[PDB]
């Protein structure tokens, strides 16, 4: 998968 | 440890008494574990923001060992599809990528 | 570089003839990037699977250069809510987690 993030 | 990335880069962590797995993640802000029963205070918090949030328990300064590195740092506990070392704990252990 | 995970791993990459910048991201596979306009040939890819799946070009074998060293490697073309460069780049570029 892929996998950024913002909180 | 020098950690390649030809797989996936998955570690043992230890927390909240457990074994767990977790894959180290410069592209998460935040660390989220699943399953996990933490002692002590929480506040909820919310997280992602496409499609809607996901509410989560935030847990401050939370003792865990990261691939033999006992360090402290927020946890934030409920589902996620693959439990996630943010950059908030990479930082603890002193991870940096390099090239 | 060594680069610490105090804040984003942003790093600038040259693609397709243009200027861009891109999340290193080791939880990400695969690098995709937004706004632009590769040559030579594709093939849609479906991604993601939260909600959906996001329909995405494939490009194989793309030229890049990501923070000065050029590589070659499959670059997935389409809407991303940030630019990252997955794993299957890290690795030509010779990047690793280090602690």
């Amino acid at each position: 998968l892929n996998f950024p993030i913002s909180p | 440890p020098q950690i390649t990335l030809w797989q996936r880069p998955i570690v043992t962590i230890k927390i909240g008494g457990q074994l767990k797995e977790a894959l180290l993640n410069t592209g998460a802000d935040d660390t989220v574990l699943e399953e996990v029963n933490l002692p002590g205070r929480w506040k909820p918090k919310l997280i992602g923001g496409i499609g809607g949030f996901v509410k989560v328990r935030q847990y401050d300064q939370v003792p865990i060992e990261i691939c033999g590195h006992k360090v402290i740092g927020t946890v934030l506990v409920g589902p996620t599809p693959t439990n996630v070392i943010g950059r908030n704990l990479m930082t603890q252990i002193g991870c940096t990528l390099n090239f």
